[PDB]
């Protein structure tokens, strides 16, 4: 019945500070410790720090001093992890977790923290075209800062063979993503194919056609 | 030939608790132990298995440095074959120890106005610590015959307790920083020597 | 001096009903202070086994841990469709807390060669901004693959952002996407772009290319 | 180093009582603080345990639904609530220390006595007792009747007469009111030498009455 | 549910003698890991909360005299006082903290034993102010007797009274080691108006024969 709820995802400019909150419930607070670990996109788990609410003692990782400060509010059953002077390397999802001594038995939802120099910008989708068994086509979105982005193709009708990739961040650039689909070559000129892209943060839907 | 960063552990701005005693690995350097013995800044400088005079002109393959803070009354327990709440549960030393122990007063650094309750120590364990073993478990201890699945209750308490460390304390209850050097020679080249 | 944790193998592939055994090693002895965690993509880690030997509440009996000092092994009696995820080992014997590199587990499949395609940039971006050539692999079981991006007879490794999907839920095949980025004035330097791919299911390497 | 509990109070059936146990001169968090209740003229009955520095409770089955142990907001105290009070809940409640903690010696707190009874607060009626057919040393005293709630305190000659005085424990009458009698043996030579008065005091009702006892001719 | 049963329920020991209080638990109180009996002894004088004197069934709490001593093992435990004094006259409980919940004994009330003392009986008629009130009550007094065992029965006009007398005994005096008892007979003033002679027949061991102190309604 142990359950930990973390704060919402936040976007910060480089050099600023972030404060991730974590409210624990379903168990006796102050009887267990609480820890923080972050996971960079496509990387392992890196321990941030650990604090015991019984005595308020805080211990941080090797090189996070002057940057991280972890506090606990016993009355509200809430632990706050704060990281300041944030840079682009620190962008990751931070996990709150009930910390026993030699183990961690309950983990929180996590809170994504994105710190990049650019600001929100609508995506620019560019159509892919096949030429010269089955064939492959698709679309390509680029120059969008917020990570959430969706594709639906023929309004949900085209669902077999479609492969939407994970987004990758270009060098000093906004995220980039490509969606593809495999379709028989004999049906290429008969049926129309359109990719419907909806970027909720920019609130801009874009449809683009594909053809040789 | 670079010297050993011993002022890196003895002048380490922060120290650790006994239940989580920090361990440093020192190698590829020359260490002058005669400077530390005659420093007159350490209240206790006891060595086991090694003569401190002959220790300087000697070589080892790897030397460990364990650092933590205890009460003055508990400095006696940081020694081979000791009994107490520290030696049994916090930090144990082997019977065949070949390293020294160095302690000194640290009231100005580890005790402030209103007390300094940030240093902890282990109070309960189901068994004694093995030599050089560490245990940081905050599992509630089963003091009675009734089990507890990690929930506080009667006969089931938090195993960690904070020191007082008030400025106007007695000497035996005063904060004392202690560093234990371990002299280990295994199947490797000797790399920590003296002049 | 901290303590580093290593795991083996880096990536394993088995099927339902098989007996999978993973290993974990530490720099210094940690006695019984190792824990195993299971993380699935998009979700938080779960504690599988604490103290390297005892089972945690809510974990099936097929999971079993063992070891002491610096060598530990985690074994599964028989693999299940819900067991395919990434596994980690951590030490809880000292500070700072450190984890292992990780071990991904995917379902086994007959070796399948990747269908490779290549796409040119459309004229719509060339007015706004130079776009990249997109060479995609599709439906290959072993994720191990090297996307070689070439121009003329040389091999340029300046930029190749590889984006890979997770193992497909239906056919259990991966899909890779790589984008060689150059500028429009650079796009006229050679005007012939060849995509080269090496894979385990290919008898000989396969090159896809388009001109102008 | 000692534990000071709250003041004694009285309540009607079905009400709620909240007893505060303050720990002075340090904290008892190393082994916690337990609650033990003692029915008047009965044994010791454990109730539960609590951690003052952190929180969290452990309760017995017979009280699980009624007892509510609360951690302090500050001032290093401990609280305890009891709802749906029955007549059997009338007892003295102590906050005990664990026998095996040497930080503070085994010492409990002054027990806050609570009394649950339908009878309302009432003052005592005091009647003198006359010395006569007696002695070898004549004995006299006073009678207090129909008083609630306990305790009551009686003295003789405003505390001057302290030897040979026997104050008896009260008894609850069927009407729900206590009543006792306190006596004293004085030499039969001093009946006309020194007068005697009994000073009974009922702190709950704040009633102080002095009764002049006069010996009878016979 | 570990029941603690002490023997005997009440004990009487002379001054300077030794007092032995037995205590038997429902099951063994020693643990396999540490061979310590999780048994404790408590003293509770009638005025204030109890005071701990023995824990782990042998180790004494600091600040108590050497007279008290913890002994026994397993499920049999005995508390022993070398020389009984007047100050350590109280009820003693044995309590275990081996299992949850911890349980105490029923108690052993310890009293000083002295020679037999006869009680000097007295009788007090109801006061005139009480007679002016709604009801009246008669007071029979027993004073300075060691054996608390004493039956008193009110007799009103040679008729045995029962169900209306409430006995009451004070605590043992520290100086002379004696008790005192007061039987209170309550009835309506109209019922008190009808009958003439009111007496309290007192029976005690130190009394060679039942001593009867009586009075008539029309007296002073
Ligand atoms: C710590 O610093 C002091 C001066 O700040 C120096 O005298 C002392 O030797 C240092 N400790 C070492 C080097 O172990």
């Amino acid at each position: 019945q142990v359950q930990l709820v973390q704060s919402g995802a936040e976007v910060k400019k480089p050099g600023s500070s972030v404060k991730v909150s974590c409210k624990a419930s379903g168990y006796t607070f102050t009887s267990y410790g609480i820890s923080w670990v972050r996971q960079a996109p496509g990387q392992g788990l890196e321990w941030m720090g650990g604090i015991i609410p019984m005595f308020g003692t805080t211990n941080y990782a090797q090189k996070f001093q002057g940057r991280v400060t972890i506090t606990a509010d016993k009355s509200t059953s809430t632990a706050y992890m704060e990281l300041s002077s944030l840079r682009s390397e620190d962008t990751a999802v931070y996990y709150c977790a009930r910390d026993r001594g030699d183990t961690i038995d309950y983990w929180g939802q996590g809170t994504l923290v994105t710190v990049s120099s650019a600001s929100t910008k609508g995506p620019s989708v560019f159509p892919l075209a096949p030429s010269s068994g089955t064939a492959a086509l698709g679309c390509l979105v680029k120059d969008y800062f917020p990570e959430p982005v969706t594709v639906s193709w023929n309004s949900g009708a085209l669902t077999s063979g479609v492969h939407t990739f994970p987004a990758v961040l270009q060098s000093s650039g906004l995220y980039s993503l490509s969606s593809v689909v495999t379709v028989p070559s004999s049906s290429l000129g008969t049926q129309t194919y359109i990719c419907n892209v909806n970027h909720k943060p920019s609130n801009t839907k874009v449809d683009k056609k594909v053809e040789p | 030939t670079n010297l050993c960063p011993f002022g890196e552990v003895f002048n380490a701005t922060r120290f650790a608790s006994v239940y989580a005693w920090n361990r440093k690995r020192i190698s590829n350097c020359v260490a002058d132990y005669s400077v530390l013995y005659n420093s007159a800044s350490f209240s206790t400088f006891k060595c086991y298995g090694v003569s401190p005079t002959k220790l300087n002109d000697l070589c080892f393959t790897n030397v460990y440095a364990d650092s933590f803070v205890i009460r003055g009354d508990e400095v006696r327990q940081i020694a081979p074959g000791q009994t107490g709440k520290i030696a049994d549960y916090n930090y144990k030393l082997p019977d065949d120890f070949t390293g020294c122990v160095i302690a000194w007063n640290s009231n100005n650094l580890d005790s402030k106005v209103g007390g300094n309750y940030n240093y902890l120590y282990r109070l309960f364990r189901k068994s004694n610590l093995k030599p050089f073993e560490r245990d940081i478990s905050t599992e509630i201890y089963q003091a009675g015959s009734t089990p507890c699945n990690g929930v506080e209750g009667f006969n089931c308490y938090f195993p960690l307790q904070s020191y007082g460390f008030q400025p106007t304390n007695g000497v035996g209850y005063q904060p004392y920083r202690v560093v234990v050097l371990s002299f280990e020679l295994l199947h490797a080249p000797a790399t920590v020597c003296g002049p | 001096s901290d303590i580093q944790m290593t795991q083996s193998p880096s990536s394993l592939s088995a099927s339902v009903g098989d007996r999978v055994t993973i290993t974990c090693r530490a720099s210094q002895g940690i006695s019984n202070n190792l824990n195993w965690y299971q993380q699935k993509p998009g979700k938080a880690p779960k504690l599988l086994i604490y103290a390297a030997s005892s089972l945690e509440s809510g974990v099936p009996s097929r999971f079993s841990g063992s070891g002491s000092g610096t060598d530990f092994t985690l074994t599964i009696s028989s693999l299940q469709p819900e067991d395919f995820a990434t596994y980690y080992c951590q030490q809880g014997n000292g500070f700072p807390l450190t984890f292992g590199p990780g071990t991904k587990v995917d379902i086994k499949r007959t070796v399948a060669a990747p269908s490779v395609f290549i796409f040119p940039p459309s004229d719509e971006q060339l007015k706004s901004g130079t776009a990249s050539v997109v060479c995609l692999l599709n439906n290959f079981y072993p994720r191990e693959a090297k996307v070689q991006w070439k121009v003329d007879n040389a091999l340029q490794s300046g930029n190749s952002q590889e984006s890979v999907t997770e193992q497909d839920s239906k056919d259990s095949t991966y899909s890779l996407s790589s984008t060689l980025t150059l500028s429009k004035a650079d796009y006229e330097k050679h005007k012939v772009y060849a995509c080269e791919v090496t894979h385990q299911g290919l008898s000989s390497p396969v090159t896809k290319s388009f001109n102008r």
